[PDB]
């Protein structure tokens, strides 16, 4: 026949075995059939204590040896799977100890157990040619015949022919907890002393575990597991005529109202749902016979089950469970701008970092700042009144603070004819992205929609070009790379940039002075921006464009936008002379600046929003004034 | 008798005619926007007034010639020879943050979208404007950022996020159709300025499976939503690379404009459980609302915490098919926020297996920081697939657990919340959702032959003036979510029943609205006992013989429960005997010269005067 005996064999995962001092592979597709042919009677004349297969290579490899065997070495390949054999492996007794294999000839008496090639002094010797597949060993005790009493051993002794040897049931190791499901261990039996199949089989059981699918629970070879919560752990029978089996385990030797989880470890006095219906207990089977027992693991509702809610039958017949649902489970400011309006019991950034401690922290705000001359330490009040909102100092060399977060209430292209150092062209994949402004010798701003990725080991600067790519001007550009990008409070979409390497200064290459911080704008006040970006034209040889425009309220840009957007401080509007140019693709981040009488500084930035340059609508764009303050703050560092 | 008085229940057909509109071809989509309903369908588009249910316009995407050499907007006409397929719209919606826009999508022309603007003047002619999402990628023609629509699958999300228009989209492919056009799973197409294509912002931006797997593993997405800056999906796939089984799972991310930075996937399974099991595997359909008053309380959440409500059937072994089998299953948001950061351990978050493949350096040796991250975005993002699901009680304890449901819609009045199920089959049922017991449909009708499509459109202006629009086969019906009418109502028991939102009440004789009383006999507060038959109608004062009685509304009223302690049954003076395990609110049993017989239900009495000694 064909039969199956895989089952008896065990496995271990992306492991193989290299016996260094020694055995062959033939292409099969079953491991399983291919642990069958190893077990299976004359099979192979050499001693198969084990068999090991990769379905990478499909090429099927018995070892006739353990990884006991000395000099062996693992090596971990995934494509390589073990399959041990769990006989060598029992180091007990099953039953009659049928089928023993270990190392021991020991007698009870505590005589070693002859070499059963010993002829001496004890006649019946030659079994091991007799009786092939018995693993008749050299001299340690086996069950030759799958005795009841199990492995007899023809002691050495002369006076006694053979004392048996003595080997504990396995079952003296194998104890277990009231629940059990915690238990994950050797014994592979049921309680008829049927064998649990393989948990990773679907023959002849295939059943609804699939041990990668529901790991963490050990459902290895074949181990008797609790995955259902019964008061016994039990497994799918072997057998395709036993559904599953309960198996045979001795026991293990040696509360509050906030839930915790689902309430599951969580224990409870209360049994009131929120019907108001008490339950009844776990002796009392009224209304309706329950299966839960004491054995299993008052009148309470508990999550035995672990429920999303603990359920207690209600003493109302009709429902067999009720839930205890009014059970507690233990799990930002407004017109307040000013950290100090707030008292914030709270120790983390914006950025997600934990605060620093407020002594050094207090002892540097007051060297920087003398404003004035009463908090908590490591909270997310403030005392500089900072409009942004609260922050915390933060323990990073590079930044030493941040915001706490509580809520709280060229389209038509004009080309320049010359040169303009405040641009600067950011680079990634080693072209223009959007525009970036110079301010410190050592600072450029721009806008945050311009950031693909988060590193810094991409990006690029670039220095002093009247075209795109320096295409003309080989002569003065300058590359940097960069040292740090910095994101601006919450709405302000605002980025910081400082490059590796200060760009020390020359005639083409300027920075930007800020706006005056509480200065507001005159209407109509022309002002100019520039860009590489998308103008629609023909041909874009790569210069640097600028167009003019003219301030404006928020009624002509909201009536263009017909209500689109509800102004807000932090927006700045403006807008061209009925025509059709503006800001788009490729120019963002760009900056309109302007002058109060002739020193000219920024006012604006470069945003995407709400469509390209449509002629006779306004823009809008960052007030620069409603975060200078900031920026210098930030300037600190 | 039982099945004599089966007049008892409502009739299950009652035609109605309502606002009806007839396509010509097969529904796919459907959008309201400006008292208009625009609805993409197969090959073709229309409008229709939003009172009125009448074709304002509409368009043609008609018979689609398709060459080989042909790109999807480039001009084809001239061409003499080729396949002759036709476009279904798979992808839909209006844009309002640029401009009044509607984004179309063909299915046929290499899932390529096309844009409709709409005039000020008058807003709603569509065949003003076309233009074609078509960006030539002339610096990697490696991905074609303008293929979206997936022909297998396409599930379209669009937002406004850092001041531009982005698209999550969830694309069901086959690995064969790979060569002809590289498609991605889970892309993010970001709208440019120009209006005249999509930007893929980095390689992270798109997600897709193994080439590999692309035969085995479909994975086939079904619906998605915005809430809390996690834009979930709903969508069914394999419990496993091997498994061959289904289970349908929610994915949550935050929505950087770069890409899909913490990437989740989550098991869910509904199942319904009694004393001393049957798991839906596969959703039908899904929507996520706001929850009732009473509905706040019994699952835990304010008026406005949004609970996620899917529509599960159980599958077909080893299939995706489901077997006709379906319940409902509700779902708070916040628990299921929780359950991805905190509840579960640190052993089970497994790492993605359609994407990392098991045998990989990654899956081997790392690890989350689950109670130290949330929506943070690190630029080595972890795929995290949690091992552990979320389960949930049928709010129905099966009350269509006989059947399959088609899909539904949610929305709630006052305290309550009800659902407006729709039937595998296509009966329309509305039904008020509570953990306290079942409710009956008080619609229930028969639409139409063909299926419910989950396609459904829920709209209550000032909770007065309200309706639902409902797709099947090629008819869309608008159905006011203020019921229909009383009259069909067969017992007080089932009038009294209804919701108060219904003017139910019996008028002496079946059950009315106040005002229809001319007799002014309109109550709703009392059921009077209703005889229908007595078995015999001859008895003595001292033998007995089996007393069989057939009627109606014999039980007191509980708010749910019919009693049949509270009711006296009298032989003028003699009181009959009562045998309340045979007596119920529908028949009754007892056990004993001209004569009556008196029933004392719950609020009424009543006499029947055929019986002698």
């Amino acid at each position: 026949k064909r039969r199956n005996t895989i089952h008896e064999f065990k496995k271990s995962a992306k492991t193989t075995l290299i016996k260094i001092d020694p055995i062959k592979t033939k292409k099969v597709n079953t491991a399983d059939q291919c642990a069958n042919r190893c077990t299976r009677n004359k099979g192979l004349p050499f001693t198969c204590k084990a068999f090991v297969f990769d379905k990478a290579r499909k090429q099927c490899l018995w070892f006739p040896f353990n990884s006991m065997s000395s000099g062996v070495k693992k090596e971990f390949g995934h494509e390589f799977d073990l399959y041990e054999n769990k006989d060598y492996i029992r180091n007990c007794i099953i039953g009659k100890g049928r089928s023993y294999k270990g190392t021991v000839s020991i007698t009870k008496s505590g005589i070693k157990c002859q070499p059963w090639s010993s002829m001496i002094p004890h006649e019946h010797s030659f079994l091991p040619s007799s009786y092939r597949g018995k693993d008749l060993q050299e001299n340690y005790c086996r069950n030759p015949r799958g005795e009841e009493g199990g492995p007899w051993c023809f002691t050495s002794n002369p006076e006694v022919r053979y004392e048996v040897c003595d080997i504990p049931q396995c079952s003296e190791v194998e104890c277990m907890t009231c629940n059990g499901e915690s238990y994950r261990g050797l014994m592979d039996h049921t309680e008829s002393g049927k064998i649990c199949q393989r948990w990773d089989h679907q023959t002849p059981h295939r059943h609804k575990f699939l041990p990668e699918r529901y790991p963490d629970k050990g459902f290895d070879d074949n181990y008797c597991r609790n995955p259902d919560g019964q008061p016994r752990p039990w497994c799918y029978t072997l057998d395709p005529h036993t559904r599953w089996e309960y198996c045979a385990i001795k026991t293990c030797a040696d509360t509050t109202e906030c839930i915790q989880g689902q309430g599951e470890g969580y224990r409870g006095t209360v049994n009131t749902i929120w019907n108001g219906i008490p339950c009844q207990r776990w002796d009392s089977q009224y209304p309706h016979e329950h299966d839960m027992t004491p054995e299993n693991f008052e009148n309470y509702c508990r999550n035995p089950d672990g429920s999303e809610s603990p359920w207690c039958f209600t003493t109302d017949p009709n429902i067999r469970v009720g839930y205890c649902s009014q059970i507690p489970n233990c799990d930002q400011d407004c017109y307040r701008g000013n950290g100090k309006n707030y008292m914030g019991n709270l120790s983390q950034t914006r950025s997600g970092l934990t605060c620093s401690m407020w002594d050094k922290n207090m002892e540097d705000l007051h060297r920087h700042i003398f404003w004035e001359p009463k908090l908590n330490e490591n909270y997310c009040r403030n005392p500089d009144d900072d409009a942004h909102g609260p922050w915390c100092y933060t323990g990073n060399p590079l930044i030493p603070w941040d915001y706490c977060p509580i809520s709280r209430c060229v389209v038509n292209g004009i080309p320049t004819r010359t040169n303009i150092g405040w641009m600067v062209s950011l680079r990634y994949r080693n072209k223009h992205i959007c525009g970036g402004s110079l301010i410190k010798e050592s600072w450029v701003l721009t806008a945050r929609q311009c950031f693909p990725s988060r590193d810094l080991k991409d990006y690029e600067a670039w220095l002093g070009i009247h075209d795109v790519h320096g295409r003309g001007d080989e002569k003065c550009k300058q590359v940097l790379n960069v040292s740090q990008l910095v994101y601006g409070p919450e709405g302000s979409d605002l980025v910081l940039m400082k490059l590796a390497r200060p760009a020390v200064l020359d005639d083409f290459v300027s920075t930007i002075d800020l706006p005056n911080y509480g200065c507001t704008i005159p209407e109509k006040t022309s002002c100019s921006v520039y860009g590489w970006g998308y103008t629609g034209l023909i041909n874009y040889d790569g210069l640097l464009r600028v167009a003019h425009l003219y301030i404006m309220g928020n009624e002509k840009c909201s009536q263009h936008h017909r209500g689109k957007v509800t102004l807000n401080e932090s927006e700045i509007c403006a807008g061209a002379e009925k025509i059709g140019s503006g800001p788009c693709e490729g120019d963002y981040g760009g900056p309109l600046v302007c002058e109060q009488h002739k020193m000219r500084m920024v006012l604006g930035v470069i945003v995407p929003g709400r469509g390209c340059a449509i002629p006779n609508r306004p823009g809008i764009f960052v007030r620069v004034a409603y975060y200078a303050k900031w920026i210098h703050k930030i300037i600190l560092t | 008798c039982k099945e004599a008085l089966a007049k008892s229940e409502m009739n299950v057909n009652m035609k109605y005619q309502l606002p009806n509109f007839t396509a010509e071809t097969p529904i796919q989509n459907v959008i309201l926007h400006e008292h208009h309903i625009f609805l993409g369908a197969t090959n073709y588009i229309y409008v229709l007034n939003e009172e009125d249910l009448q074709k304002v316009a509409e368009y043609k995407t008609g018979p689609v010639l398709e060459h080989p050499d042909c790109f999807p907007c480039q001009d084809c006409s001239s061409k003499a020879n080729l396949v002759w397929k036709d476009n279904i719209n798979m992808a839909l919606v209006v844009d309002t943050y640029y401009d009044d826009q509607l984004i179309s999508c063909g299915s046929v022309n290499r899932g390529t979208c096309q844009r409709h603007v709409f005039p000020h003047n008058h807003t709603a002619d569509i065949q003003s404007e076309v233009h074609c999402i078509f960006s030539p990628q002339i610096e990697e023609p490696s991905q074609c950022p303008d293929c979206v629509v997936s022909a297998l699958g396409a599930k379209v999300l669009s937002s406004v996020k850092d001041r531009f228009i982005n698209f999550f989209v969830g694309n069901t492919i086959n690995s064969s159709y790979f060569p002809d056009h590289p498609l991605h799973s889970i892309s993010v197409r970001r709208l440019k300025e120009t209006k005249d294509g999509f930007m893929f912002l980095t390689d992270q931006s798109y997600i897709d499976v193994l080439p590999e797997f692309r035969d085995s593993y479909p994975i086939k997405y079904v619906h998605a939503f915005e809430s809390n800056n996690f834009i979930y999906f709903l969508t069914v796939q394999r419990e496993t690379l091997d498994a061959q089984t289904f289970h349908t799972r929610i994915i949550r991310f935050c929505s950087i404009n770069s890409g899909l930075h913490s990437y989740m996937e989550m098991p869910l399974e509904c199942i319904l459980t009694e004393k001393r099991k049957e798991v839906f595997n596969i959703l039908q359909a899904a929507y996520v609302s706001k929850p009732g008053a009473q509905l706040a309380r019994q699952i835990g959440a304010s008026l406005n915490d949004d609970i996620l409500f899917g529509v599960f059937a159980q599958s077909k072994p080893d299939s995706a098919e489901p077997m006709d089998r379906s319940a409902m299953c509700a779902f708070p948001i916040k628990y299921v926020n929780d359950f991805f950061n905190k509840i579960v351990n640190k052993n089970n978050v497994r790492c993605l297996q359609h994407f990392y493949g098991p045998n990989h350096e990654h899956c081997f040796n790392r690890t989350l920081l689950r109670n130290s991250s949330g929506c943070e975005a690190r630029r080595d993002e972890y795929r995290t697939e949690f091992t552990t699901a979320l389960q949930r009680v049928d709010l129905f304890m099966g009350q269509f657990s006989e059947v399959l449901l088609t899909s539904i819609s949610t929305f709630i009045k006052g305290d309550l919340t009800i659902a407006n199920l729709g039937t595998s089959e296509g009966r329309f049922m509305q039904v008020v959702v509570s953990r306290s017991g079942p409710s009956t449909p008080h619609v229930n009708f028969l639409l139409d032959s063909h299926p419910v499509s989950p396609e459904v459109i829920v709209e209550h202006t000032l909770n007065q003036n309200g309706y639902t629009l409902v797709i099947t086969g090629k008819k869309i019906t608008k159905i006011p979510l203020n019921g229909l009418g009383c009259r069909h109502f067969q017992s007080c028991s089932q009038c009294l029943s209804a919701p108060p939102f219904v003017q139910c009440g019996w008028c002496h004789d079946k059950c009315v609205r106040s005002e229809e009383c001319l007799s002014g006999t309109w109550t709703q507060q009392i059921c009077l006992p209703a005889i229908y038959k007595v078995f015999p109608n001859s008895a003595p004062l001292e033998g007995g013989t089996r007393l069989t009685i057939c009627g109606w509304d014999f039980g007191f009223r509980r708010n749910n429960k019919f009693d049949l302690k509270k009711t006296r049954v009298l032989l003028g003076n003699e009181s009959c005997t009562l045998t309340l395990s045979e007596s119920t609110m529908n028949t009754l049993k007892c056990t004993v010269f001209n004569m009556s017989i008196i029933i004392s239900n719950g609020h009424g009495t009543t006499q029947y005067s055929t019986f002698s000694y």
